[PDB]
Formats: C-alpha cells, structure tokens, sequence
C-alpha cells in the first residue's frame, strides 16, 4: 500500500543541466515510449515597442516553413516520416515549438527542433502568404468572444504598458510588416540563456545532453549590441471597456483584479480560492446539488449560460478574477451573486471549503500532469518562470499549509475593496455601472 | 384600440386591487370586516375633519 | 488495435459522445452555450384516424398545390 | 480585428500617483483609497453633528 | 381564550374589591398559558391523534 | 387496542372534512416540503386531489356537505402523500445535517 | 517500475483487470457492452439519457449524496458511449478509491430512476443535444451512420427531438436490466490492487448473471443525404463498407487511412505527405482539408473520404479525392510512403495510449472484445506483417463497393453519388 | 426548533463573526452616548469635561 | 410553413420530390428554415424581372368581354421581353428518404418515372391511377372497384388506405403506390400493394375495370371544370402548357383512344423503373427500396 | 345534421334513371343485418372517440348542449355512446 504523499514521493525528479552557452536543458524520464521534446523561450509579445507588435506570432508562422538546411515541406516531410506531431504556441510572455514523436528517432528531432531555433529561412513569398494567413485567422478569432473579451481585458488592464498588446499585434502592423524586424527580433530576442530544451517520457538526460551539446551548441551567446534586454514592470489600472452590440445573442463578461505574479506563494492559496468557486456550463449534470454557491445558485435561477475563474500570472504581475457568459436579462444579477461569493472568501471562509478546495487543486495539480506533453510544458514554463522544476511534493507541503484563516486574510489582500478591471462584450445594457461594481466590491457588514 | 382598465398606469393598481383581483369563492363575511375597518377608517376621518373646524 | 474511437485518429470526439455528472477539477475545452433560438408557433391539434373509414381519402393522388388568400384561410390539396 | 482596439491615453485625468506606467501600483493605492475616504469620512462627521 | 378575553374586559370596568383581583389574575394567567402553552400542545395532540407524526 | 382505533374513528368524524369529501392528506397546509410531495405525485392522484379540493371549496362557499354516503370513510381513507412526503423529509434532513458539518 | 497488467474472470462473466502503478491518483472504470446498437425503433434516445443519469438517485446514495461526495472528494465521475459501449469511469486521489467504487458501482448497477427526475432530465438533454450539434462534423456523421447502415448502427448517439419528452423511467429500467449484465462488464483500475477491485467486484455485483439482451447484426443499405443549410463551406463524407474490428483487413484499412491522410500532424501543415491533399492542392487554389475516415465496429466498418472545402470548388475537390483513391486502388503506390504510413498508425497507437485515461480506455475496450490484453509491441508488429497488397485490395474493395454520401451546405454544384 | 444550527460550521461561522458584532455594538454604545450627552460616560473622557 | 406541414402527405410529397429529382423540381414550395430571415427584396426584384416576363403569362377571364382585357394586356402588361430564364430540365435522381418522427400512422410513397404533359401516355397513366385506386366515391366505403384497397384488406384487418399517387409535368413526371398503414403492418400493406401492381403489369386485368376507370376518369375531369374557379384554373393551365384552348369533349374523346395495352405498358414501365421512397412514421417494421 | 338529413349522387347527365333509381331503393329498402350493425356499432364508436379531439366540434356540441337544455335540440347527432351500445334493429 501507499499514502498520496509517498506516491507523490515516488514520481521521478526532473534532471536539469546548463551548457557553455547558457542553454537549460532538462529531462523527466517515464516508462512510455513516446516523448515530447520542446523549445522553450522567454520571448513573447511583451517584449515589443509597439511597432514590431506581431514580431513574435509571424515568427511562429515561419517557423515551421522551411530552414536552410530543409528548404521547404520537406522539412514537413521529415516531421511525417516518422509520424511525428509538431505544434507551437506564442504567449504574452513565452514562445514554444515542440514535438510529440517515440524515442527511438529521439536524435533526429532535436536536431530538427535546432533547425527551427536558428535557420529558420523567411522568404519574401512566405511572408506574404504568411500576411494573408494571419489576417485570416485574426478574422476568423474575432468570432470567438471568449478570446474577445480576454483580450479587452489585457487592453484596458495593462493600459499604456506592454502588456495591454495583443500576441498578434494590430492589423496595420501585418500589412506593414517587412524582413529586417523580423530579423532584428530573431536577434535580439531568440538568445541562448533565455531558452530551455525541455524533454519529457522515453528519454535519457545524458544522450539529449549530448544532443544539446551537439546541435544546439553556440546558438547566440551574444547580445549583438552590448544592450541585454529586461522587463519593465506593467502598471495595474482598475478600468472598464465595454464593446456594445446588441445583434449578438450572448453576451461575456470578464471581472478581474490584478493578481500577485509568479513566485509570490500565495498564489496556491489563490488556486485554493478558485477551486471553492470552480466552473459550470450547460452541459454539466450536477443540477442544484453543486458544491459551488455560485454554480447551484445559477442552477437553480437559470442565470448564466457558462462560468470560468483565472488566476493568470506573469513576472510580477498578474489577473485574478472570473469571465462568464450568459443572456443579457441575468446580467447584473450574476455580477452580484459572483461578488458575494468573493466576500465570503473574505469574510467567512469555512474549513469544509477550504478542505473540499484543496482537494479539488490535489486533483487538478496531479490529473493535469498525465501524458509526456503537459509535463514537458510543466518543465519548460517552471525553468522559465520560477528558475526551478518544483516537485509535485513541494506542492503538496504547500497546499497542506493552508487553512480558513489565511485563504480569508489573503481574499482580504487581493479581493477586498479593490478597483476592478472590466471587459464586457455583446448584448450588455444591463451590466452595471462601474460605481456599482466597486461598491460590490466591498460589504458595509464586513 | 387597448383596454383602458388594464393599460392606464394609474386605473391598473385599482384593476389589480379590487376589479380583477383572483379572490377565494368560499370566504364567509367574516372576509368583509377588514374591509369595513378601511371604510370605518376613512368615516372618522371625515368626522374628524369637521370636528376640526370647530374645536 | 481496438478501442475503435481511439483508432479513429481525427474522428475520436465525433464517433463517440462524452458527458459527466460530476464536474471534474480540470476544466473542460469549449465550454459551449446554447444560444436563444426561436420557438415553433402553436397549433390546434388535428384529428387523429384510429378507423379505416376516416382513412378513406387521406393519401394522396395529386400534385400538391398550396393557396394563399387574403381573407380567405391558406389551403393545401394533395 | 479586435486587437486593433486600443485604450487612449487619460493623463490629462489621472492622479499623480498612477501617472508613470512603468512603476508598479498598489504601493501607493491605499493612500489614494485613504485620501477618498478620509473625504468621505469628514463629509459624514459633519452631516451627523 | 375568546371567553377569557370577555372576562378581563368585564374585570377592567370592576374596582379592586372582592373577588376581581382573584378573577383578574386567573384570567391574565389563563389568557397567557392559552396563547404560549396550551395551543401547541392541542396541535401536537391532534397531530399524534390524526397519524400525522 | 381497539378502542383507540374507535376513539380515533370518532374523532374523524368529528373534524368534519370526510364531510366535504376530503381525505387527511389533502388537508396538509402545503409548505415547501409539502409542495415538492405534490409535484411528485402521478398526475391520476393530482387530479383526484385537485377536483377533491375544488369540491370542498364548492360545497364551503354554500355552506353545506355531502351526503351522508358520499361522507369520506375511515377504512378507504389511503393515505397518498405519506411515502413521497417522508422522502422529501429524509432528503431535506440528508440536506441539513451536510450543512450542518 | 510498476506491476505487470493482471487479468481475472469471474464467474458470472464479469472481468476485471488491474495494474498497480503506484499513482498519486487513481482512476477506475466500468465497460459495459450497451450502446445504441442495442435500441429498436420504439426506445430510441434511451441510451442517451442513460448516460446522462449517471447523477441521479441509486439505492444508499441519492443525487445529493453522489455529487456532494465526489465533488467534496475532489474526484471526478464521467461517462463516454460509442455506438457500442458505455464507459463509467471515475477518478480521484487513492485514498478516496473506496467511496468512489461504491458510488460508481451504486450509479452503475442500481438506479431508482425515479420519474421525476428524468423529467427535470429531459430538458438537459435537450441542451446536451443542441451543443453537441453546434458543430458541422457531429451532424453530417449522425447523418452518414443514418443512410449507411438499416439497423443497429443508425441508432444515433443523441436523442432524437420527436422523442424528446417521451422516455420514460420503465424503458429505462428495461435497458439497464437487458443490457447492463455480468456477462458483458469490464471492471478496469488503474492505480488500485486487485484484492480491492476482486473484493467489491465480488461482494456487490452478484445481482445479474446472465449474457443479456443481443443479437443486433446491423445490415448495409447505402445511398445519400443532403442537407441544403446556406453554409458558405460545404462538407462531405463518401464511405463504404468494410470489415470489422479484430481482423488483419482492420490493420489494412487503418495503414490505408494513414497513407491517405489521417489527420495533420503540424500546426498549420501544408499536408504535404497526404495523397489526397497532394491531388487536390494539385488540383485546386482554394483552402480545403481532405481526410480519411475510418470507424470499425465489432461486425461492420465503414471507411471512406471526408472533404470540407469550398460550395463553388467541392465538386473539383470531391473528385479529385476519388479519383486519387481510384489511383491507388490500381496499384499506384510506392513502399515507401507505406512504410511511412505504418510508422504514423504504430506512432499514433502510441500517443493514443500515452495518457492515463486513452490507456484504460484502451484496457476496457480489449477486455470486453478480447478478456485479454495484449501488450503493445505485439500490436506494433501485427502493424507491421501488412503488405501494400493487401493496402491495394483494401482500397479496391472500398472503390468497387456501393457508397453512403453524405453532403451539408451549398450544394448546387455538389455531385451526385451517380457522378463520381 | 433551532437544532438545525448545532454544528461545528455554524460555530466556525459564529467565531468567525464576534469581532465584527463587537465593533458595531461599541459602535452602537458610542452613538448612544454621543447622541444623548451621558452623564455617566463623558465625565470620564478627559477632553468633554467642560459642559458638566 | 407551420400550418401547411400539419398535415403528413405534405411533408411526404417535399420529400419525395426532394429525393425523386437532381435539380429544378427538388425545390419545396414552402420556404426552408434556414433561408427565413434571409431572403432579401432584391432576389424578389430579379425573380420577378426574370420569370414574371411577356411570353410567360396567360389572362384569363369568366364574366367579362374580350375588349377590356386586351386594354388591359395592352396598357399593364406591354413592357417585358417574354423569355426570361428557361431551366434545368429536372434529371431524375432516385433513392429514399426515412423520417423516424414517431406517427400512429406510417406513411410511404413509392414512386417512379412517367410521362410528361402532352405525351400519349400520360392518359394511359391517368387511366392506370384510376384503375389502381385515386380516391373514394362512397362516404365511408369500402372500395370494391379499386384494386389495391382490395389487395391489401385481402390480407389485412387493420386501418389503413392506398392510393395511386400521380402527378405530370411538362418534362417529367411521377406515378407511383401511397399508402397509409400501421407502424407493425407497414410492409404487408406495402408489399400487397407492390404484389397488384405487379400482376397489373403481367396483363392480368380486366377490360370492364379499364371500362370503369375510363369512365371514373371522364368523371372526375368534366366534375373538376363545373366550378368557376376550376374551370378558370383548367383554361389557365392549358394556355400556359399547350398555348390552345381543347375543348372538354376533345379531351373526353382522348381519354376513350387509351388501349389496354397502354395501361399493361404504362404499369411494366412503373415496375421497371428507378424508385424514389418517402417514408414518415414508425419505420422499424416499413421495408426498403432493394427488399421489395 | 340537427334537423336535416341528405343523401345525394354527383354523376353524370347520362346516368340520370340510375342515380334516381339507388336514391329510390337506398331510401326505401336499405337492408339491415345483425353483423353489419355490430360492425358500425364499433365503427361510430371508433369514429366518436376520433371527433372527440376535433375541438371545434366539442365547443359547438357544449354550446348547443347548453343553449337548449332539456330540449330535443340540445342532443348531438351521433348521440351519447350508451345509446349505440344499445340500438337494434
Ligand atoms: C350531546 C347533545 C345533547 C343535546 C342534543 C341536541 C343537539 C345538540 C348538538 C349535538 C351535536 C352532536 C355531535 C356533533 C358535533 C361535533 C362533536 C362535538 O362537538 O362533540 C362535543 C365535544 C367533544 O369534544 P371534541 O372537540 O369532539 O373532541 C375532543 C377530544 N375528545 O365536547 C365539547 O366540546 C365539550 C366542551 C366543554 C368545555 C368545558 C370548559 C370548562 C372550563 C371553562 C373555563 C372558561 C373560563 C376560564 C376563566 C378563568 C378565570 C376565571
Ligand atoms: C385624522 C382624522 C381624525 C381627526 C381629525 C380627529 C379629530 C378629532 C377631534 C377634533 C376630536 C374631539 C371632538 C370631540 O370628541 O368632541 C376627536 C375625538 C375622538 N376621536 Fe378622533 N379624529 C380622527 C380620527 C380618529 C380615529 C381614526 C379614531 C379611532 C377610531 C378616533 C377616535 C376618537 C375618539 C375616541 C374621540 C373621543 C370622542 C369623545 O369625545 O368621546 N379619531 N377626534
């Protein structure tokens, strides 16, 4: 037999090495014979001047159409001949190109992911294409609300910092978009200390440290102006944004605050907050026995179509809040019940949530980590944000240490009598004033 | 056209009130004295008033 | 290999139908709403025919020709 | 797109504690918070005297 | 509880002289324990009574 | 024994809504457990309930009763609401005790 | 390294299997032969609101008791259904195994069903229907299983709307008590011993015995579906029949989807090692995806091409589809791209088999066709014993057979299945 | 009939919530003796010892 | 829309229709529901300047003289080309559609080509449909004279009704069985049905039947033009179909040139012919097109 | 109908001495048999219970119903199904 602490005790510890260059790389080895082998930088759409906006994202488009070495699909080809699955993301602050494939052709894309880490080939024909492409797929997300409203939210959160920029940037900056940004942007933003070659599953760390020594060895080590490149701390502004257009039959909002960042701790005990809320939509067969006040009381009320609760966090910063969609006649009644549940989490946060809670962050932290591909984005983002891999244990001792008492006095740190920031979208005459929401914001019963 | 009893702002609280208001069939009179009570109520305030003009 | 909505490749979600009673930690994909659509009118009920004799002349040997009038109720001939 | 969508600038309005969008907030938001309170406060002293 | 209501009302018109003090005061505790004590019991025993509980 | 079965008969006779055609159980004053008990009844029995009650309304606003033989008697007096009702309980009190640790 | 996969047969027909793998959680899982292949034209959409009563009150817990207790827990309960199989599978963190196979069994084995609750029911059904249509491909399948099989197979997955309102509490008992029997359970844990799974398998699930209710055998009909719904793209699925599951012909068709083009494998891919993207990429300017689609059951397959291209262009896209399966079906195919192809199915069994929850999915699937498992590397070399001869002939049967086609969208320069 | 609100939440919720009766009873007591001019209290607070 | 789909023969004839047919006689007459909200005043604005055209249009009159519709003609009507659009010559398609809607009552056409308006046998159809059976004449009958009715009820005791579904265009046309039954005794009806007109197509007839259904068929024709309206819509329909006036003896005499052998070749070509099936009910016991 | 009774042929100019000659002998010496009443005894009983959901006719019944209560006007043409139950010969 064994206890959960012990069996977390027993998941193998991520190997983690540096090379002359400054690379990370690093490893957490499985019994499957699949392995995801990624990229990792920390380069994303907030290190942009404002004109260079969509730098980052038309990257990620190139990426993956030919290098110097591979000029064109056949470098496809190679990714289809042995069955191999190769996806990338760009975020406000990461970019990541990686690769499902087995282990025993475990040399040969690493060598590819090197190909797209440093001869990534931009052609001018490419780059039109590649224009055309994100015009169409930035007209095609305008149709999502939900992505909408989350960048409404960044907009008028971060507003006059880097932050506010959306990852694919405006849409003059597509069609003005030329060659040498982009490779002033691989320059300067595509260094090697700011890169980790995270693998997970079937692998060895001392053959895919001998691989990095090999292929990914001198990938720039050099600034090329003597001018290392930081970040800026990003201004909060409690504000409201609201996009009116009442030809839409639903309408999303979002109502957030700004969260602690990244290695401040009480971000689990944040977590712990958001699993007492949790989230619901229609297709949940829970009814009005919901654990969540807020999910049985828009059960039983019929108020809102889906909720959602985000602790999104970046280098020092952050957001922390809710984002639900429903009909326009619930609105306001749905902002209301969702801001009495956050003062109950600062008022009067009871043990049985708080237990109930940390049950429900246990299984969202261990059943999120299962397949090779979360893990490797795991040790990626964990090398890139807390400098460190921290065990499935570490966060276990953590969520142990929490009781009423804190998760009430940190609610009342973050939640209580705060500016909130705002996004609505769609059918939205009856979400209130922003004088009302801030007045929600607090109890004159504390 | 409309129905001027059930669309006027004001004649829909007396249509609401005491015209169309959903009443039980079995009610004995003892239903009636409350309703006495208001009259009886605005009977001593008339008095009232002309025993305020000379008092 | 069986499992046949796994060896499907593309297909796995649309050969197989998923649902859950107990909403898991992990929060799903494409949350997904039913947006206010409309609603069919209502109609009186017609009468049913549970005889062979009310059967007599309900099927159909004609062209269909539908007819709208102004005052005059919409009809229909089989 | 929406990504065109862009907040202008209120510095012409904003306090002078929020005017830099490279210092972080919440450092001095509970002196401002303070500051409309306090206002709030005295207003109330004096209608309940 | 209607009867005793009669009583105290012929009472309050009557002087503090034998035998109104004695009558008044078991009218008073009578109309108390009629209205707290003894009416939830008689629903409690009707509710026995009618299988009801 | 038997006679506060007999007992019990005349005081059934005595609270007087078998007179109005009436059964026990349709003179529940409906709470919300109440009224979850008559949502869940089959829709023969709230009907029956229904009409009964219609009935009792009629035969009060005229100040009259039944019949002698159509008087609602002791014996086939079925007592309807008793299960659906002791299961709305049990569920409110499974309800209550969660809440209550 | 952790236990070896450890099979028994019970004797009311009931197998269970466990592997101890020493996981932070556990997640357990019962496989019950009873999809929609086992409804009749007169309980139809049964299977639907089964799947959805997964919550409801059982004997011992009621609804509030099974969503306060695996909610408060932590766990989780879900349910999936093909066409042939439901799967009730709970997972939570191993301390709590014991109430979550007590609350699976007592949902899986005796529901009340009581009438109330289905009518509260109905409705969220209706919901479940109307998000899981919002899609174009759910449709335009439910419809090509519509016209491609007679029986047993074009039962649909969701409730039909004339139904709706019409299912009630006896029909579903009947379901449950013909088709949830011993005979046909899979009991599947991974992460819990066998001591545990073989003691509440055998303390609680004595209640049924017998095979149950069977003998399905759907038939093939063929012919097409349009559905005219102003969509700017129009999407089309043209298939046939082909054999079953548990055959080499299965292994034939699976490398013969994945030479043809089984899904993308880059973000934004060009497709390039496709065939049927390489013949209409060829053939047109437009933006399209043409993929292959196979779906073998226990007695019939079908296999075929799903287009999604433009209303002005599918006409051109649909027969350059064909007409490049018609190339392949005469033995126009290099070794080459069917070695490439047999090593994007065995990497494909191997992703689908990676994560904890395809891996019991894939346990409860071959313990109830097989009351075995077999390991991996046999599947990987029963993959690799195909001959393109037998990818040709897989092809030939699938041109040379009568057709299902179902088309959605703008078609007016559709064709006809008479002209392909 | 208040055996409902016997447990240990309840109680939790009680603990949780006597600080803030406290403060708005002292709240209470203060405007009490504000607003009717005590004799008994603001003979003992050192500054109000002018109108007495 | 709403109104008009309560009654089954009407959802069952669209479909029909819709499966009988390619292009240009697939389209319903009711308006899809997808297409309502919208269709535009601009496409009513090119229907009418496309197909409301000179050369299409007949003005017919009943009670009024000749001179005041030519100064109508001439003064309203003179200001269209006449042509328009043509069409699309309606290819024949084949197939069926099932419509599991849960009915007490299933309803299934079965239906093939036949002739055109203006051929020699669409009379000889004609006659064929009112010899198979086209409607009762007795109010709560039983119909003797029809020979499905009593092909069917030779074997069955349920509730049920078949009728020869006829219907001619001027390039296509469509004959075949409708049949109303039970959701359990759907293929008995159908296959008693399939089994007369099959023994019709052998030659295995009477002369005195084609007798009557010549003389049900003058019946029904000269009763459908004693009424104003029917015989204004009998004079339009022939001046837009043939651009002539034929008088009703004409077409009576018409009617009497039908041979028997045209009935025997009009019933072989129904049996030899692709089918289209409709069918709406509770179809787990309704049979298929490739069982019959 | 209430007060009114039709039985007519829609023919031809030429089967006129035929038409008049079934309208004589319908109306005259209509034969009647125990089988055939039983077998439209169930028939008009299947054919109430199917005008029973026809609304319109149930609102025209009840309003002649009530209108002329206690009057022969007031029963309806098919007539209560006790009486079809019982009628003979
Ligand atoms: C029998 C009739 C003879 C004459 C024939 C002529 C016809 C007359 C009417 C016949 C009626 C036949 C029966 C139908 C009526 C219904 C039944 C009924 O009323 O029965 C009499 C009733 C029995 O009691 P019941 O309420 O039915 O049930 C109690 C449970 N055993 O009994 C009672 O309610 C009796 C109540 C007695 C109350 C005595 C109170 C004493 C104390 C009073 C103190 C008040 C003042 C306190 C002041 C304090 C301070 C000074
Ligand atoms: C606003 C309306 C009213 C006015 C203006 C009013 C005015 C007066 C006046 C001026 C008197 C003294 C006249 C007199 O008694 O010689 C009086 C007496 C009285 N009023 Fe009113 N009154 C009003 C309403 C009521 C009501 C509602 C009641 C209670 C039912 C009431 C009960 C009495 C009684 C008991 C007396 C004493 C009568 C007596 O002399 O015996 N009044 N009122």
């Amino acid at each position: 037999t064994a206890t959960f602490a012990q069996a977390l005790q027993s998941v193998p510890e991520t190997q983690v090495s540096i090379l002359d260059n400054g690379l990370r790389v690093a490893s957490e080895q499985s019994s499957h014979a699949t392995c995801t082998v990624g990229v990792w930088i920390d380069a994303g759409s907030r290190y942009e001047t404002e004109k260079n906006n969509g730098a980052g994202y038309f990257l990620e488009h190139l990426a993956f159409k030919g290098t110097k070495n591979r000029p064109g699909n056949a470098l496809e080809k190679e990714v289809e001949s042995i069955g191999a699955h190769l996806n990338a993301y760009s975020t406000r602050e990461h970019t990541a190109y990686l690769i499902k494939a087995l282990s025993k052709d475990l040399p040969k894309v690493v060598e590819l992911l090197a190909d797209i880490v440093q001869n990534s080939s931009l052609e001018d024909s490419q780059i039109e294409k590649e224009r055309d492409v994100i015009l169409r797929e930035m007209q095609e997300n305008d149709a999502s609300m939900q992505n909408v409203v989350f960048d409404y939210l960044h907009a008028t959160a971060f507003q006059g910092t880097p932050l506010a920029q959306a990852v694919e940037g405006p849409s003059e900056n597509v069609r003005r978009l030329s060659r040498t940004d982009l490779t002033d942007y691989l320059n300067r933003h595509y260094k090697a200390p700011r890169m980790v070659l995270a693998a997970a599953g079937g692998v060895e760390h001392q053959q895919l440290l001998d691989l990095a020594q090999k292929h990914l060895s001198s990938v720039s080590r050099v600034y090329e102006e003597d001018a290392v490149p930081g970040l800026t701390p990003c201004r909060f502004t409690g504000s409201e944004i609201r996009h009116r257009d009442d030809a839409l039959p639903l309408a999303h909002v979002a109502i957030a605050v700004e969260g602690p960042g990244w290695a401040n701790p009480d971000n689990v005990t944040l977590q712990v907050a958001n699993a007492i809320i949790g989230h619901y939509d229609c297709t949940y067969g829970g009814g009005v026995h919901l654990s969540s006040p807020l999910a049985s009381v828009a059960v039983a009320n019929k108020l809102c179509q889906s909720f959602q609760t985000f602790n999104i966090s970046y280098s020092d910063t952050g957001l922390l809040g809710a984002h639900f969609v429903c009909d326009a006649m619930s609105i306001d009644d749905m902002v209301f019940f969702l801001q009495g549940q956050w003062m109950r989490l600062c008022t009067s946060a009871t043990e049985s949530e708080v237990t109930r809670g940390k049950n429900i962050l246990r299984n969202a932290l261990v059943s999120h980590l299962d397949g090779t591909t979360p893990v490797c984005e795991d040790i990626g983002r964990s090398l890139l944000t807390y400098g460190r891999r921290i065990p499935l244990a570490e966060w276990e001792s953590r969520i142990q240490e929490v009781d009423a008492q804190m998760l009430r006095d940190i609610c009342s740190k973050y939640f209580y009598d705060q500016c909130p920031a705002v996004a609505g979208y769609g059918p939205i005459e009856q979400l209130p004033d922003y004088n009302r929401i801030r007045s929600g914001m607090f109890w004159l019963r504390f | 056209m409309t129905n001027m009893r059930k669309t006027h702002p004001l004649f829909k609280i007396i249509n609401h009130s005491f015209i169309d208001l959903p009443a039980p069939s079995n009610i004995s009179s003892w239903w009636n004295f409350g309703s006495l009570l208001g009259v009886c109520l605005m009977v001593q305030i008339i008095t009232g008033l002309f025993l305020a003009m000379h008092y | 290999m069986l499992s046949v909505a796994a060896r499907s490749g593309p297909f796995a979600p649309v050969l197989s139908a998923t649902s859950r009673g107990v909403a898991g930690a992990l929060r799903p994909l494409l949350q997904g709403a039913v947006p206010a659509a409309s609603e069919p009118p209502v109609l009186d009920v017609k009468r049913p025919f549970l005889c062979r004799e009310s059967l007599s002349g309900q099927a159909a040997a004609r062209p269909l020709v539908a007819t709208v009038g102004l005052n005059v109720p919409a009809s229909v001939r089989f | 797109s929406h990504t065109d969508v862009k907040v202008p600038d209120f510095s012409d309005y904003r306090r002078a504690e929020v005017l830099d969008s490279t210092k972080s907030s919440k450092e001095s938001s509970e002196a401002r918070k303070g500051f409309s309170y306090l206002v709030t406060a005295t207003t109330t002293v004096g209608v309940a005297y | 509880l209607v009867a005793n209501l009669l009583i105290l009302t012929w009472i309050g018109g009557q002087p503090v002289e034998h035998p109104f003090i004695i009558i008044g005061q078991l009218a008073s505790i009578s109309y108390f324990s009629i209205i707290l004590i003894l009416m939830p019991i008689s629903g409690i025993i009707e509710d026995k009574m009618l299988k009801l509980y | 024994s038997k006679w506060l079965d007999g007992f019990r008969k005349w005081y059934y006779n005595a609270a007087g809504f078998n007179k109005l055609g009436l059964m026990r159980d349709d003179t529940l004053h409906e709470t919300e457990d109440v009224k979850e008990a008559i949502r869940r009844l089959p829709e023969d029995l709230y009907n029956d309930r229904m009409f009964r009650i219609k009935r009792a309304l009629d035969l009060t606003m005229r100040h009259q009763i039944l019949p002698k033989d159509q008087w609602t008697k002791y014996e086939e007096d079925k007592f309807y609401l008793e299960p659906y009702l002791k299961e709305v309980i049990r569920e409110r009190k499974e309800r209550e005790e969660w809440a209550k640790k | 390294q952790p236990q070896d996969l450890e099979f028994t047969k019970l004797p009311n027909g009931l197998v269970i299997a466990s592997l101890e793998n020493y996981a932070p959680l556990s997640r357990i899982g019962l496989f019950v032969k009873a999809g929609s292949r086992y409804e009749d034209s007169n309980n139809l959409g049964t299977s639907h609101l089964l799947r959805l009563a997964s919550s409801l009150t059982t004997k011992g817990a009621s609804s509030f008791k099974i969503t306060r207790g695996i909610e408060a827990v932590g766990g989780k309960l879900s349910v999936t259904a093909t066409r042939e199989n439901m799967a009730y599978t709970v997972e939570g963190i191993r301390s709590d195994i014991e109430i979550l196979m007590e609350f699976l069994l007592n949902v899986t084995t005796a529901p009340e069903f009581r009438r109330w609750e289905v009518a509260a029911l109905r409705s969220q059904l209706k919901i479940d229907k109307a998000v899981a249509f919002q899609n174009s491909q759910t449709r335009i399948i439910e419809n090509l299983h519509d016209v491609a099989y007679k029986n047993a197979l074009a039962n649909p997955l969701y409730c039909p709307d004339y139904r709706m309102g019409k299912i009630t509490s006896e029909e579903l008992h009947y379901f449950v008590q013909n088709h949830f029997t011993s005979a046909r359970m899979a009991l599947v844990g991974l992460g819990v011993s066998h001591s545990v799974l073989k003691q509440v398998a055998e303390q609680f699930l004595n209640m049924r015995g017998g095979l149950g209710l069977a003998g399905a055998k759907a038939k093939y009909r063929g012919g097409e579906i349009r559905e005219q719904n102003g969509d700017n793209l129009v999407h089309a699925a043209i298939v046939a029949e082909s054999a079953a599951i548990g055959n080499a012909e299965a292994n034939a068709f699976s490398v013969l989807q994945h030479l043809l083009g089984a899904g993308p494998h880059i973000k934004r891919g060009n497709n390039t090692t496709s065939l049927l993207s390489q013949s209409v990429a060829k053939g047109s300017h437009q933006p399209f995806d043409v993929s292959a689609f196979n779906a073998s059951y226990s007695d019939s397959g079908l296999f075929g091409i799903y287009t999604i291209s433009q209303a002005a262009a599918a006409g051109e896209v649909i027969n350059a589809a064909y007409n490049q399966v018609k190339a392949v079906a005469q033995g126009n195919l290099s070794s080459a791209d069917v070695q490439a192809a047999k090593n994007k199915l065995k990497a494909g069994y191997l992703m689908s088999v990676e994560t904890s929850e395809g891996f019991l999915s894939e346990i409860g699937s071959q313990a109830l066709a097989a009351g075995s498992y077999m390991p991996p590397s046999t599947v990987l070399q029963q993959i690799d014993s195909v001959a393109d001869a037998d990818v040709v002939k897989a092809a030939k049967k699938f041109v040379s057979g009568k057709k299902s086609m179902a088309a959605s969208g703008n078609l007016g320069h559709t064709p006809f299945l008479d002209e392909l | 009939m208040l055996s409902r609100f016997l447990g240990p939440r309840y109680r939790e919720l009680a603990r949780n919530w006597i600080p803030t009766a406290g403060m708005w009873g002292t709240v209470g007591a203060v405007g009490l003796v504000w607003a009717t001019d005590w004799r008994l209290i603001l003979d003992w607070v050192p500054y109000i010892n002018g109108k007495f």
